[PDB]
């Protein structure tokens, strides 16, 4: 119900109408399934593959374990990712990174996400392309994200290094004014 | 007239030939009057029965109100 | 009294009084009375073209868009009019479904347009009235029809279409 | 005429419009015949037979002796049965019970009505079913309804026992407020 | 002067004056004068779509709904508009019957929808103008067509359909 | 033009609209010809013949000698016949009676009009029917209408007897108020 | 029944002639039942494939 949902998400009333219209106009609210993400996202990333990354935040958005969740649980995560709190956005992204759904990210596990982004980059890397460099870009992660220096990261062990990197706390807040 | 032409009897004048040649065309004409309508109605009835069987098969495929409605049903168990 | 879906329920409420004398049971059940309010003309405003209907007409089918409570995402309370940015020649048939109860098919709609309107409003094409059902199927089938490795397999690909290359 | 009818029945104007619409919408005012009662009533009583009882108040509603009376003489009895006076409701029900239309109810006669209700009850009686018990439920009637103790009842002889049974004078007044 | 049904009666009233000189009879009959009032645009409001017509157009056929005095159950005097919760694409043909006098049939209406509108308004399908009459009958017939014990009789039931059981 | 015509006839504006509508609705203003009079009039006189009389005031209405005149010259005579002056109505009727269009009515000439009315009367005369009596009904005319006592009548010789017969000066003024 | 009539065997009674004359018409009737539908469906499939190829070509325009 429009009002039961307004009092949960950060949007207003008008901005809930203005995107229920847009949502329903392309998928007449059966519910989005992967075959709709893999093309709604892909229309934003030509010259690249968008499927294999979309196949992680599709599992992220979907709080329940269905194959297609809803509209309410769609805007409930849009509101968080855009105008939510940094301590909540970070938890959401963390739940995206935790591929085994358990609460632990392994170096090769998040490597499965970086090999997806770098895949989305394009057919030819603009500078020289190196396949071992997605192997440093993951480990350079732990260099901050591991206050245990063991090679395994949990939610507190992920955040307690991600709250002082000023640049992201200014790029975790890019769109929270644009509309 | 039916375009069999067994050949047991054939004209041998110069007038009999003319009238036989006319006769054959006249038979082709006369007999070709029913065979439109007969085959048309055969197809017609068969397709009619076809849609009939498929229609029967498609047939073989096949709160503030409940409070007020069930209130009557309660009010009937006044009988015991 | 009540209208729309519970429109004949006064008749049964009246017939019930045939029992009260022979009803030797001690008590009846007190009725189901609750809040009350009259009917009103809901003003659907489909792409400029204004349709109107009694609210109790709309709430006869409550697993749909117009019947349920999710036609409130289309309310424009600066005007108190539901504005749908949809087609105004197929909302007519949808609406006449809610009025009578049998959904129809106009002979001349591009069947794709009809199907996706039905999709948007919540209606299912299963429920089309039989009076105009199989011509819907004829249009359906015609439309559907209108819509319808180095070397060791390159030989296969070339054979079954000689017009692929010149060697084939 | 809407006004010639408003000044007879107890309804208002709006409540006459709101049910002429409903009446006409299902039977476009030819007039209701039995074949319409036996199904309009029956849609209210599943798991049971509604025809054989409907075939008594069809004869009741119908003041004239046609096979289908009218709309005016339909609401003229609706108004009585719902918001009429108790002394008038009782007369109406009495005219329903008087099957021989003469002015006398016999024990087996009203048994013909109780064997209709109990038929409407359902296929299986919720407690034990007994066919002699519709035979007491009728006679327990006379135990009050016969100040002659003869076994035959007329309108005064029916009412003069039916005005003190408080429970029905509170259940002859169930719906006279709901709308 | 008068309009609608008595629209040519001024012409006959005028022609009558041809008699008065040769009318040796003592007196005429004084006229039939009574209360007088002008025409007005009745505003039919059929499901949001507003039709309009001179009242004297509506009262040309008085054994019907719109013509008789029982279209007053549909008056909404908060607005002075007759509101019918019906179909607004078949009220057009009904109305053009009252205007001219010949009822028509649009090539593309689901004949069931047409018949029950005619039923609701009082019109009879008998009166359809001959210009478009038999195609109504074609649609009629096609639609109609589209709509169309222990042991001693169980043997009968099984025979005439071997596909009932396996023994048959 | 509606205004060029309002200032000629006695009607108002509204009563010119209200009958242009009626006129045009049945004959979409080609112009009325006899074949339209002989049936528009006849729909008013069942059980009788209306053609042979209509075939005189068709020639009367038609000021010009066409076969179908107009609408303007239709209402121009309606206004005269209904709300015109008695001295003008009488002239109009006189021009109707003057069948030879010259200015003289002969006894048998106006007999041609009376044999038309009496024809319009019906198949069987309500009292006894007499064919010599249309022969007195014409001559009883002259008994007033001939101050020459010759048997021939002109416009002055027709009017100078028709202004004192009070009954017609009250029946030449029947409809000049009804509308 | 097929309106060949080789002429090698022909009836020579007055009843055989009647039954042969009936037989020929009966054959014309019986055999003329499929040849409507068969030729209709031949035309049907050929035009279907024709519009198919042209539809694919119009797709190859795009």
């Amino acid at each position: 119900g429009l009002e039961q949902l307004e009092a949960q998400t950060n949007f207003t009333k008008r901005e809930l109408q203005v995107l229920y219209r847009g949502f329903k106009n392309e998928c007449p609210s059966g519910v989005v399934n992967e075959d709709t993400f893999k093309q709604i996202y892909a229309q934003f990333f030509p010259h690249g593959d968008a499927s294999t990354y979309a196949h992680y935040l599709f599992n992220a958005f979907d709080t329940t374990q269905t194959g297609s969740v809803k509209f309410e649980d769609f805007v409930t995560a849009l509101s968080i990712l855009l105008r939510g709190t940094v301590h909540e956005k970070l938890r959401w992204t963390f739940n995206l990174y935790d591929i085994n759904k358990d609460g632990y990210i392994n170096k090769e596990e998040m490597m499965d996400i970086v090999k997806a982004i770098y895949d989305m980059m394009g057919k030819y890397t603009y500078p020289v392309l190196k396949e071992d460099t997605p192997r440093q870009h993951v480990d350079v992660f732990f260099q901050k994200m591991d206050k245990n220096k063991d090679g395994i990261v949990t939610l507190d062990e992920f955040l307690e290094s991600c709250q002082e990197d000023d640049n992201i706390m200014r790029s975790l807040q890019l769109f929270q004014n644009v509309m | 007239m039916t375009t069999l032409g067994y050949g047991d009897m054939v004209p041998k004048t110069i007038a009999g030939k003319i009238f036989g040649s006319i006769c054959s065309l006249s038979g082709v004409l006369v007999i070709a009057l029913p065979v439109p309508v007969i085959v048309s109605n055969f197809s017609r009835i068969y397709h009619q029965n076809q849609r009939a069987d498929k229609r029967r098969a498609q047939k073989k495929a096949r709160s503030l109100i409940e409070s007020q409605h069930h209130h009557l049903l309660h009010c009937l168990e006044k009988t015991t | 009294m009540a209208a729309g879906v519970a429109a004949w329920l006064p008749f049964a409420r009246a017939a019930a009084i045939g029992w009260m004398p022979v009803a030797n049971c001690p008590m009846p059940l007190a009725p189901a009375d609750k809040n009350k309010r009259q009917d009103e003309l809901i003003v659907l405003n489909v792409s400029g073209r204004r349709f109107q209907t009694w609210r109790t007409t709309l709430e006869r089918y409550p697993d749909t868009l117009l019947g349920s409570t999710e036609k409130e995402f289309f309310f424009n309370e600066d005007t108190k009019e539901y504005f749908f940015d949809r087609d105004p020649e197929v909302f007519r048939c949808v609406l006449n479904f809610y009025r009578t109860g049998k959904l129809h098919y106009p002979r001349y709609e591009c069947i794709s347009a009809y199907d996706d309107e039905l999709a948007f409003y919540g209606i299912l094409p299963e429920i089309i009235g039989d009076c105009c059902y199989e011509e819907y199927k004829d249009r359906k089938r015609e439309n559907a029809e209108r819509l319808m490795l180095s070397f060791r397999q390159t030989m296969w690909r070339a054979f079954e279409n000689p017009h692929t290359s010149t060697l084939a």
